[PDB]
């Protein structure tokens, strides 16, 4: 927590426990781990002191956008008109990079649920829906579970944990789509349609889940809220950097010796998470062609940036790539980044909706021109021209998966332009 | 209806349109990403009676008239604003003709009748009015309805009338008889 350096968590500062799943993860266990503790208080203390204790604890969003979880939950409307209020958890964590959202469900599914109830009564939602990845069938049966021993304890439900509140729980689950996770298009596959996003300038907190205002939230997010209300804001508080305080879960993949999903505070050096949790980059740091920081959406960056960079949000802002999702993926010198990026191009041609016609057409352009690239097929100024077009398809969809179709290309001309020029000039001439 | 949907941009006039308007909820856009397709799932034909609007809405030729298929071009026709008489609604609508034949018929924007929507029947009616054709008076004789010429047509009907008298004379408007 040094203003100075930050890293080397201890295990009695982690508020993810049993994340390795070693003890029982259901609800004779997470009460001995501290799970359900206190609730009736914190829940009888009122939505107000919450959401304040949220907004000084500093809690940003945890699933790419970093919004201020207090400021979010602060636009919920305070008075009915006639409309109910609803909670909905974004456990659906498609995402090429991330896998720290499962382990939570699978071996943490009471803490989730104390969560939903805490930040129900936060924001006044007398209902709350878990959307769940429909691929995760064992982790849903986990979380229906943990509801239905809280149902039966009478945590919740009518006077949930004793207090005078009223939080009813369900657990909807998709049936596969990457785009399912943002926001609106997540309200639009609950309701019953296709997952296919909403324009914004209506906005969900307005017109929600069945027309009725409603909070789309991240399960991390809704987990840490109870024990940072439990241990304390300043707790929180103290172990990131300014505007970025609280721990967060780092799920390491790729060439490491050890892939490892770990909870660290932020703001650790990735060449220090790399190297003590990782066990270091397969072949030494030495052997680093780049590092893709934030899961596939943010740009990666190479080497050289890896050398000072710090696991944080805005400073990876800084770096012109961001951490959308603590998902850190790091590549050897053997690789090929122009068919890793290819992928990841495939990746968001696939998981396009098709409702607009920017990210509809120009991703399947995108991934038309990586792939030519992968062979060296193109000439040398298709890659201004992919720049160019990259440069088209951002800012004028309707959601933010155009967006994160053109940054990864991006990063790629940006920092590793000389492999794509050396592939394309090295056909030519062989 | 005609398809080319490989000239379909995506917008959801077609599926808007048969959902809120038409009411028959017939087309949907299937699919996801690029290989997302508009149209009927199963094979169904579309059953709406407002059916033809659908391509009055369709911006890039993908829904077109099958009727009016391949026969002229928007910039060989005469548009004349008339109503139609299919029905008591009096759709405002506009025929356009290349010479002497009626080419296709459109709607008109007329908020207070028809917004701008036209029925099929008034919209693809105007085959039928090449067809049957009466061109010339005809007197009846032994050897049937034959050709006459004004003069003796109206001759036969005075020798007609002279016998009537009264009420014996009797009138029969039909659905398409004009004020005047
Ligand atoms: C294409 C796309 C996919 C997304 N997928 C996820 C996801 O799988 N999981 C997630 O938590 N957020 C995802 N998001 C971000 C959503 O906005 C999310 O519901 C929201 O940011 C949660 O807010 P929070 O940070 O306060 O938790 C996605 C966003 C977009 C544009
Ligand atoms: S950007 Fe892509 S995924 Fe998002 S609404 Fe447009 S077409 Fe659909
Ligand atoms: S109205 Fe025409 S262009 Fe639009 S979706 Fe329907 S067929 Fe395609």
């Amino acid at each position: 927590p040094e203003k100075t350096t930050f890293g080397g968590l201890r295990d009695q500062d982690r508020i993810f426990t049993n994340i390795y799943g070693r003890h029982d993860p259901y609800i004779k266990g997470a009460e001995a781990r501290g799970d359900w503790y206190m609730t009736k208080d914190l829940v009888g203390k009122g939505r107000d002191w919450i959401i304040d204790q949220i907004k000084k604890s500093g809690l940003r969003g945890r699933g790419g956008a970093g919004f201020a979880s207090g400021l979010k939950w602060s636009f919920m409307p305070k008075v009915s008109d006639g409309r109910p209020s609803y909670l909905v958890v974004n456990g659906d964590e498609s995402e090429p990079g991330t896998c720290k959202d499962r382990e939570i469900m699978r071996h943490e599914p009471h803490k989730l649920v104390e969560g939903c109830l805490v930040a129900g009564t936060a924001m006044g939602a007398r209902a709350g829906y878990i959307y769940i990845r429909g691929e995760f069938v064992n982790e849903r049966k986990a979380v229906e579970r943990a509801v239905a021993e809280a149902y039966a304890k009478g945590y919740l439900g009518k006077n949930a944990c004793g207090s005078g509140v009223d939080f009813d729980l369900f657990v909807h689950y998709g049936a596969g789509a990457y785009i399912c996770g943002e926001e609106t298009a997540l309200i639009e596959s609950l309701e019953g349609k296709q997952g296919k996003p909403r324009l914004k300038p209506p906005f969900p907190a307005g017109m929600g889940l069945y027309g009725c205002p409603t909070t789309v939230t991240n399960v991390e997010t809704v987990a840490v809220s109870p024990t940072i209300l439990r241990r304390g804001p300043e707790w929180f508080s103290s172990f990131g950097r300014k505007n970025n305080a609280g721990t967060k879960l780092f799920a390491i993949s790729g060439h490491v010796n050890r892939p490892v999903t770990v909870e660290e505070e932020m703001s650790i050096p990735l060449r220090e998470l790399i190297e003590r949790h990782a066990g270091g980059v397969r072949g030494g740091w030495d052997n680093l062609l780049a590092i893709i920081p934030g899961g596939s959406s943010v740009p990666l960056l190479p080497k050289k940036m890896c050398d000072d960079v710090i696991m944080d949000f805005d400073a990876l802002r800084t770096a012109q790539s961001g951490l959308g999702t603590a998902a850190v993926i790091v590549m050897n010198k053997d690789t090929d980044v122009i068919d890793a990026i290819a992928r990841l191009s495939y990746f968001y041609k696939h998981e396009s909706c098709g409702q607009c016609t920017p990210c509809r057409e120009g991703t399947g352009w995108l991934y038309d021109i990586m792939s030519r690239m992968r062979k060296g097929d193109a000439r040398l100024e298709e890659i201004d021209m992919l720049w160019e077009i990259t440069k088209q398809i951002e800012g004028h969809t309707i959601c933010a998966l155009g967006d994160a179709a053109a940054w990864p290309v991006q990063g790629l001309i940006r920092h590793f332009r000389s492999e794509m020029e050396d592939r394309i000039k090295n056909a030519d001439q062989q | 209806i005609k398809t080319s949907m490989n000239r379909c941009i995506h917008c959801t006039r077609c599926v808007r349109f048969t959902h809120e308007v038409a009411g028959t909820s017939e087309l949907g856009i299937t699919g996801r990403g690029r290989d997302s397709e508009v149209g009927t799932y199963i094979e169904k034909l579309h059953s709406s009676e407002l059916s033809g609007n659908v391509i009055d809405l369709c911006p890039v030729g993908a829904l077109l008239s099958k009727p009016y298929a391949f026969t002229a071009r928007s910039w060989e026709l005469k548009g004349t604003e008339t109503i139609d008489v299919s029905d008591a609604l009096g759709s405002n609508i506009k025929v356009d003709c290349r010479g002497t034949e009626v080419m296709r018929i459109t709607p008109r924007l007329n908020d207070a009748i028809n917004e701008e929507w036209l029925s099929d029947k008034g919209r693809f009616q105007y085959d039928g009015l090449k067809r049957q054709r009466l061109n010339t008076p005809l007197v009846k004789g032994a050897k049937g309805l034959e050709n006459a010429t004004w003069s003796a047509a109206f001759d036969a009907i005075r020798t007609a009338i002279a016998g009537a008298k009264g009420n014996e004379l009797k009138a029969i408007a039909g659905k398409l008889a004009d004020a005047e």
